[PDB]
């Protein structure tokens, strides 16, 4: 459910790994058992696992460099750290409907989290049109 | 991680609930401490007097 | 005229006030005068509400003697100065204040530091000072001790995290049974840094000691990089703005933090480590999540302590005092605190609290 | 008092007499239930060196507070802060119904009028009449499913009349569903009932601390407005304590206040300070994470002892030819409840087995245990056939 | 309650500020001073961690109610024999009151009068009011003598009505002389008046129980009908525990009998269960020889202490010249005991020299130490010269 262009570009800086589960869910309590949105994806994916298993095998020295391959070593790179970033971001999604109001403290340090996010996702982007460029 | 921060930070509201508890510990000797010195003002007056 | 209760000579030529002394004038209303300093109404307690605005005062230490002033009015005067705030904060009475048009109406740290300074007011420039406003100004002025200790390691979790990060060795897959870790908290250099050192020699097999860095260069007798890691001050904060800290805490204007590569340099084998801690690290260490085994140690004996830090040599007079405080800091926190510290161990003498430490931990693995 | 049941229990020469009745939970040794974790925070609290001598503070211990306050309320409850609920550091156990009798008579002595569940009758009867509340009764317990039913708590709602002191007993088994709880707030806030709870055993009445009361948190996120008492050393394992707290709950912020403003006067002529050393333990358990855990594997032992063990008493019985799979035994929460058992059953058990109960067949299941299960088992078949026919 | 003095102290900034009046019992530096058998004590209790934690029954865990029942009783007299005599556990600084007064008004339907001591009706009579009481007062805390003084105290005595109560309590400043014994007794028996006591501080009035009881020896040997007040939280000291007890004295059995049955029923409205920390902590000070010896020694040293600390600062006062008579202070007893200060005085201190005690300066001597109490008299002394003068 990730979505790209036609050819396989990011289009998005603020939720570009958002798939199709994660834009139909919003906002509510969770159930009583029911694991969350992250936690049964996490059991049964290998999105997270590539990165670890290319670490494994130098992540970034490795024959075989291409359009596609660029954009794809980046993406699951900078996905770990932007995950965290959306992890948090839904985290204050749910905060926005919690009402529970927390001190001002906190939303500083989620304001400079969401900064330096914005400022990744940007980057990226840039940087997959830049080799877009240079291809 | 963080949640455990949101939690703690939570506790904070504590001290956003000491924002009025201590405002009431004030606002009632604010006044009395005041009061409390007019008791020593009239007794001398017509006594002098 | 004894019995004056009340006086009023608004709009007047009065120079300077004398005279008055004693006068039992409740209400002075003076406006619209040449007044230029508050002599003589110093002696005037009787006076809770004062009027001097449009006129040409500049100093109002004396208007503090007032101990019963409740409203002061001096609108549209020479007004520059901030130690009348103080000044004027002693007052137990004072409940309305009026300083509109003034020079040092301009710069609202004026504002906020009466709001702050003087809580018993009620009115401030015609407003009514609220309720969360009074503390506002506080968390402006003032640090908190819980509430600097939380911006501190606000702070420390923003740095760590602006930063490309990876995953940590500290960080294990059991959730139970993580990376084992020991903190030790007290005052400074208790023995309970020596302490851990002995606790890394008997349980070589197990623990391994874990260094707290400084911006202060080595002092003499401590090893670089074993008990401090002496780096200069800007290696310090860099290495914060790097995101490598996590939590400070501040000797003698010298801050002493923790690497997360420390723990991560230990935690890469996977021995246990031991760190002596101190209260502004442990403030911040507990808003955070990290899971060590929380021991405070400290000498109850704070003459002992007090002879003992006085004996060592390498602190000065105003060093003792404040350890010792610290030490009945601790004692009051950990005994009115239930379920707080997972341990607490007498630091008077080195041999029981190791021989305590070392039954404590044969009881926690089971050795 | 009438303590003599349980003296001539204890008087009784016969060597199988067991009183399955007594309410505390039990070890299988006839002790009190404690856990291990009992005895090793006993053990580090042993280690204190020095003193505050001080008087303890009256609100209660923070870690405390913030458990009871979620336990009576919700994790996720937020009445806790805004004070919309209450909790105070109360002298023993019953200092809570004392001072709520305080409050009545000072400001609430306008309305005399008590609901109730008929097993709390003569139980809240005796402080209430102490003052002069007049008590009603409605027997929300069945005496034929042999549990506490719904359906006449249905019908109680039409019973129950306007603006009473509700004091609640054992609602657990009167299971409606979440509309059909809307219908009795609604009936009950048609009617301004003021209840009045009371758990002191919260962790073991269901199996899980948040499901005891978790039609309470419900109740406080609607804005009810109640009183409640609350124990926890009891099912715990330190028992003998014995300092309980009182719950607060209501809407308006400041009037809790301005109630606490005579309340400290109260307190004052009444105690001044109650203790708290034996909390220390308790905040062991509920506070660390892996205390927590153990004592929660030791209270789904205690789970075992009593309902799966329900189970396993059944079989035999059923094993033994007992007419009827006593299924109501496992029915009723907590680790008490009615056998339904008539007099003359209840009498056979005492005199020929002398495995002791009161009159109305309640036994504790926590007495239960596996030693003389097969004695127990047969002691309750026996009675079936010589006193039932 | 407006506890200022102990906030206002430490909200201070001023170095030399110094506080008088600590809540609890103290050594020469403001420090929670603990007998020499408290650190045993605590040794000796933790030695059984593997109780099965059995309640506490109305009566409660009867080896701390009996042990401080031959203690109020008096382990050196014979008021047992008669079996007139009994006790009931209470909790805190005010149970004792709780259950004496409201039985006295309850049974004693003729006799809703007391004549009381209004300088320790603070203490003892404002709880005793609390059960809905009418009281005559002896303001006996004379302006010339700044302590109880028997004079006034007798002639209250005079014009009280027949079929009165008379309360003794913790005024330990009129020791009665014999003569004025024989004159209370003569003027109790022409009216059948019913005397009562307290002393909330046995071993800290004057220094020994034998000493803080020596009218109330007299008296049990008199053999009247009387109740002992008593709070074991500030005698032996539990203040964060809060546990003591009430004594109760007849002229028949069953007299007795109702008063105990009475006081149960009070106990189960009041608290219930008492408290069992405090209880047992009292216990192993009460039962154990070498403790309750030595406990009683070092008590008896701390009063002395504060007899000197009393003495000093009247010598001091005296000799520096500050005006007014300074006897007064040491004819007080007790770590009670007022200075006989102005409010001019008094806010001088607490502006100037930050000092803070109230008007009447009831402070505790035990906190002045031989230490600061040279500036803390000429701060006085500098207060006395500038506000009276």
């Amino acid at each position: 459910g990730v979505k790209r262009d036609r050819n396989g570009k990011i289009v998005d800086t603020k939720r570009p790994l958002f798939t199709s589960f994660q834009e139909e869910q919003k906002t509510m309590p969770l159930p009583a058992n029911c694991p969350s949105i992250a936690v049964m994806d996490v059991a049964e994916n290998i999105r997270a696992k590539i990165y670890a298993v290319l670490d494994k095998l130098d992540f970034e020295n490795l024959p075989g460099l291409s359009a596609e391959d660029f954009v794809t070593l980046c993406i699951i790179h900078r996905y770990f750290d932007f995950k965290i970033g959306e992890i948090w971001n839904e985290v204050s999604e749910e905060i926005k409907l919690e009402k529970l109001r927390l001190v001002t403290t906190d939303e500083k340090s989620l304001n400079s989290i969401i900064a330096a996010t914005e400022n990744i996702g940007k980057m990226v982007a840039s940087l997959q049109s830049e080799m877009i460029e240079n291809q | 991680h963080v949640r455990h921060e949101k939690e703690v930070l939570w506790q904070n509201r504590i001290f956003r609930e000491k924002q009025f508890e201590e405002r009431r510990l004030k606002d009632f000797q604010d006044a009395l401490d005041r009061e409390a010195a007019l008791a020593k003002q009239a007794k001398i007056d017509f006594a002098e007097q | 005229c004894i019995s004056l209760t009340h006086l009023s000579l608004a709009g007047n030529k009065i120079t300077t006030i004398k005279g008055l002394g004693t006068l039992p004038i409740k209400v002075l209303s003076l406006s619209n005068n040449m007044i230029e300093t508050i002599t003589g109404l110093e002696e005037l307690k009787a006076l809770q509400n004062l009027d001097l605005s449009h006129n040409q005062i500049s100093s109002l230490q004396g208007l503090e003697n007032h101990d019963l002033l409740e409203v002061i009015n001096l609108e549209d005067n020479k007004i520059k100065e901030l130690s009348e705030i103080e000044y004027i904060e002693n007052l137990p009475i004072l409940r309305v204040l009026n300083l509109l048009r003034n020079p040092i109406q301009t710069k609202p740290e004026y504002w906020f530091f009466v709001i702050y300074m003087l809580l018993r007011l009620t009115e401030l420039d015609q407003q009514k000072i609220k309720v969360e406003e009074k503390v506002f100004a506080v968390n402006k002025y003032d640090p908190p001790p819980e509430v600097v200790a939380v911006q501190d390691h606000m702070t420390h979790v923003v740095n760590s995290m602006s930063q490309p990060q990876r995953i940590w060795d500290s960080t294990l897959p059991s959730l139970d049974a993580p990376y084992p870790m020991l903190i030790l908290t007290g005052p400074a250099a208790c023995g309970k840094r020596e302490l851990a050192h002995r606790l890394c020699r008997q349980f070589s097999t197990y623990f391994r000691y874990g260094a707290c860095h400084t911006t202060r260069p080595p002092y003499f007798g401590e090893g670089d990089r074993v008990d401090y890691h002496f780096i200069s001050q800007e290696v310090f904060d860099e290495m914060l703005n790097m995101g490598k800290f996590i939590l400070t805490f501040n000797y003698g204007n010298h801050n002493y933090g923790l690497n997360r590569d420390t723990i991560e340099g230990i935690a890469r084998d996977g021995l246990a480590s031991c760190i002596h801690m101190e209260l502004e690290g442990v403030r911040s260490l507990k808003y955070s999540y990290f899971e060590p085994r929380y021991i405070l140690v400290v000498p109850m004996d704070k003459e002992k302590y007090e002879g003992y830090l006085r004996r060592k040599g390498l602190f000065s007079r105003a060093e003792i005092e404040i350890a010792v405080s610290r030490v009945d800091l601790y004692v009051k926190v950990n005994q009115k605190y239930p379920g707080y510290f997972d341990a607490v161990i007498n630091a008077d003498d080195m041999d029981i609290a190791y021989q305590k430490l070392s039954e404590l931990i044969r009881e926690y693995l089971g050795l | 008092l009438e303590g003599s049941l349980l003296k001539i229990y204890r008087q009784d020469g016969y060597p199988s007499k067991l009183f399955l009745a007594y309410k505390v939970c039990m070890t299988e040794e006839g002790h009190p239930w404690v856990s291990l974790v009992v005895h090793k925070t006993r053990l580090q609290i042993a280690e204190d060196p020095s003193l505050d001598y001080e008087y303890l503070p009256l609100v209660g211990l923070k870690s405390f507070i913030q458990s009871s306050l979620e336990l009576l309320f919700g994790k996720h409850s937020e009445a806790i802060a805004e004070k919309r609920v209450g909790g105070v550091h109360i002298v023993g156990e019953s200092g809570a119904f004392q001072l709520g009798a305080q409050f009545l008579k000072t400001w609430r002595k306008n309305v005399k009028i008590v609901c109730i569940v008929s097993c709390q009758k003569e139980q809240c009867g005796l402080i209430f009449q102490d003052m002069g509340f007049i008590v009603y009764e409605y027997s929300i317990w069945n005496a034929s499913d042999l549990c506490s039913d719904p359906s006449m708590f249905v019908e109680v709602l039409q019973h129950i009349p306007v603006g009473s002191i509700l004091v609640i007993g054992n609602i657990t088994d009167c299971k409606f569903t979440q509309n059909q709880w809307t219908k009795l707030m609604s009936i009950i806030k048609s009617k301004q009932i003021f209840p009045f709870f009371d758990i002191p055993c919260q962790g073991l009445s269901t199996g899980d601390l948040e499901e005891d009361t978790k039609i309470l948190q419900y109740f406080v996120s609607l804005g009810l407005e109640f009183f409640c008492s609350q124990s926890l050393s009891k099912n715990f394992g330190i028992y003998d304590e014995g300092v309980g707290i009182l719950v607060v709950a209501a809407l308006s912020n400041q009037h809790l206040l301005c109630v606490l403003s005579q309340l400290m006067d109260y307190v004052q002529a009444l105690w001044g300070n109650p203790p708290a050393t034996g909390a220390r333990i308790i905040t062991s358990i509920l506070c660390n994470p892996a205390l927590f855990g153990e004592w929660k594997q030791s209270l789904k032992g205690v789970v075992e002892n009593m309902m799966l063990i329900k189970e396993k008493v059944k079989e035999k019985l059923r094993l033994l030819g007992t007419p009827g799979s006593w299924d109501h035994i496992t029915r009723q929460s907590g680790t008490h409840g009615y056998l339904g058992l008539t007099y003359q059953q209840v009498e056979f058990l005492v005199k020929k087995k002398h495995i002791y109960l009161p009159k109305t067949s309640r036994i504790n299941f926590t007495c239960i245990n596996a030693r003389n299960i097969d004695y127990i088992t047969q002691s309750i078949h026996e009675a079936v056939m010589l006193t039932e026919g």
